[PDB]
């Protein structure tokens, strides 16, 4: 080829058709022109626009009965496309200073935007009957769009966008909640949304967004706003219980609670805004409250999980999350998982089994305390724990039947095996002759409690757990070793754990294609266990030769016990 | 099933009570190069019993079959042989 392709012009606008209803984007158009435009003049900054009030209103009007009514997203698009959310409206923001808060005109205008903002920054859900051809289109667009928004929301140099919207609520959340009317109610909620929705945007499936959201809420005093309404749930406040829960759970979203950027926060909510806030929602899912959503529940399970967690890096006090620790808690959470496991819900039963694992490994800490009432209280708690048979057989069955259920529900049933029988067995052990019938029977009631772990199930969900070796972590990896040590060292001589698909993953764990990384300090103790584990087979196809036809595993625990 | 007829053919099970001891494979001192060989011995039998199919996916096809109640009665037999 010497001379140049014709076909290298590409595609050009009125006379191109768009998606949205042509005469939709038209009317849009002359409503994001007339809210205002920046100043021609050098410094001039940004010319409000005359009628800016009632075509904000008018805007409003789109989308409630247009969009909403007609089960549309062309206005939604329209929005998108000109950007307000980033280019007009946080220029209007910026205008109502924090000495001009006492402006009637500005702080309508203010909340007018807030009123916009809130469904346009509002999290979209796919899967709904609502939506149609229509949604689907628009839905990637809009997605893509919110990141934007969240994006020149958190980075605005001009002024504190954030810290602004606290404004707008802030004098209807001083007058009690006895003389708030449906109206200042309506704001404290709209304001409070508006946190959680910009909080609540990720790319559908970067870390400089989580921390960027973490460093913008510290500096606007988004926290303290948080602490307070946290901290006074009783008083002055109800129904937004699971709103402000809702704001810090998509905040300590992929949070370590350890050793965190929101240091500050952690310890400041735990001497606060723990017990009031986590009390209250605990009875708002026990009355069936009209306010609560069924997602609210296991994200209640999830902060309680993590708060727990972030307590021990601190514990200071472990009478802070005294209101977790409740028995109240306990028949809430066992009626929690046996619903779950009924309504085959899964998200809802690994965030209670989560919270449950944090709850145990706190009465264990609290044993070891040095507090004299802590350890009273965790002892009379581990004392119903031990006797318990309906929180036994519930939690056993769970682990023993698990079926494509996901790796995350696996991480969480694993976590509270381990530890349900690692707590125990610390309890299992701490004149003569009256002093030691009660104390020698607990070693009896453990070795039945242990025998629930030995069947088929159990073993083959923690040999699939210990498939991922090669992503799973030091702690990760102790689960699996601490469980087949367990096996071994149970008198068991480990006859569940001879099967062909068992003694293959074991084999090549060490020496085979993934090495495990003989550096790791994990690898040393697999190695070891491994070894001993297959010292015991070869020993035992000595013993018997029924175990080479009988290497099925299809076996009970009345054929294994033959074996041994 | 007709794919999980080869166990039920018996022609695959009695070669597994008299292949295993007649190779005599065994050495307490390793734990790795005496269960290679075990490793190795299984996979040429599966093989034999059905070629072009994955060593892990082959593995889980046994178990399966096992949970039979025609399989669990002939299971049954092999175990009876070792009291006196």
């Amino acid at each position: 080829h010497h001379h140049s392709a014709g076909l290298e012009v590409l595609f050009q606008d009125g006379e191109v058709n768009d998606v949205v209803h042509p005469q939709v984007r038209a009317h849009i158009n002359s409503l994001v022109s007339a809210l205002g435009g920046i100043s021609i003049d050098d410094d001039g900054g940004y010319k409000l626009g005359d009628d800016a009030l009632e075509v904000l209103r008018d805007l409003k009007k789109w989308i409630r009965f247009y969009d909403e009514k007609t089960n549309r997203m062309d206005v939604a698009r329209c929005l998108a496309e000109a950007n307000i959310v980033s280019t007009d409206l946080l220029h209007i923001l910026a205008l109502w200073t924090p000495n001009e808060n006492s402006n009637k005109y500005k702080a309508r205008i203010a909340l007018a935007c807030f009123e916009l903002m809130v469904p346009l920054t509002w999290p979209i859900e796919k899967d709904r009957e609502t939506m149609t051809i229509n949604h689907h289109r628009h839905i990637p667009v809009l997605q893509l769009a919110q990141l934007g928004y969240k994006r020149a929301i958190i980075n605005y140099d001009a002024a504190p966008i954030l810290s602004t919207a606290v404004r707008v609520a802030l004098p209807a959340m001083a007058m009690p909640i006895g003389e708030r009317t449906a109206r200042d109610q309506g704001i404290i909620k709209l304001i409070l949304y508006f946190l959680r929705n910009i909080a609540m945007i990720t790319p559908p499936p970067s870390q400089i967004s989580r921390s960027a959201l973490i460093d913008a809420f510290s500096y606007q005093d988004i926290f303290l706003t948080l602490l307070t309404i946290a901290s006074n749930m009783g008083e002055d406040f109800r129904t937004e219980d699971v709103i402000v829960m809702e704001i810090i759970f998509h905040l300590v979203k992929r949070v370590d609670p350890k050793g965190q950027q929101l240091g500050s926060f952690v310890s400041d909510f735990l001497d606060s805004g723990f017990n009031p806030l986590f009390s209250h929602i605990r009875k708002s899912l026990e009355r069936e409250a009209p306010h609560v959503l069924h997602y609210h529940q296991s994200q209640f399970f999830y902060l309680v999980a993590w708060f727990l967690e972030a307590e021990r890096a601190r514990r200071s006090s472990f009478n802070l999350i005294a209101s977790v620790l409740t028995q109240e808690m306990f028949i809430a959470l066992n009626r929690a998982l046996d619903r779950a496991y009924g309504d085959k819900d899964w998200r809802l039963l690994t965030s209670a089994m989560r919270c449950f694992t944090q709850i145990l490994l706190t009465v264990q800490e609290m044993f070891d305390s040095g507090n004299d009432e802590d350890q009273e209280i965790a002892d009379n708690i581990l004392s119903r724990l031990f006797y318990e048979e309906s929180t036994h057989d519930a939690v056993a069955n769970i682990v023993r039947t698990y079926k494509d259920q996901g790796f995350e529900y696996l991480d969480a049933c694993t976590e509270l095996a381990h530890t349900f029988l690692r707590i125990l067995e610390a309890y299992s052990k701490q004149d003569e002759k009256m002093a030691e019938k009660t104390s020698q029977e607990r070693k009896f009631d453990f070795k039945r409690f242990a025998a629930r772990f030995t069947p088929q199930g159990v073993v083959d969900t923690f040999v699939t757990f210990t498939k991922y070796y090669r992503d799973l972590d030091d702690s990760q990896l102790k689960r699996a070793h601490r469980y087949f040590y367990r096996v071994a060292f149970k008198q068991e001589m480990s006859v569940m754990l001879f099967r062909l698909d068992i003694i293959h993953l074991f084999y090549n764990m060490i020496k085979g294609p993934e090495p495990l990384d003989k550096n790791s300090p994990m690898y040393k103790e697999w190695e070891e266990l491994v070894r001993q584990i297959l010292k015991r087979c070869i020993r035992k196809l000595e013993e018997r030769p029924a175990l080479f036809t009988e290497i099925l595993f299809s076996k009970i625990n009345s054929t294994a016990y033959y074996l041994e | 099933k007709l794919d999980d007829q080869r166990l039920l053919s018996e022609k695959g099970i009695p070669k597994l009570r008299k292949m295993a001891p007649r190779l005599k494979f065994k050495g307490k001192g390793h734990e790795f190069s005496d269960t290679a060989r075990l490793l190795s011995f299984y996979q040429e039998w599966l093989d034999d019993l059905f070629p072009k199919a994955t060593f892990l996916d082959a593995l889980a096809m046994v178990e399966k079959a096992g949970h039979k109640t025609t399989v669990r009665n002939a299971r049954l037999k092999w175990i009876d042989e070792l009291r006196p």
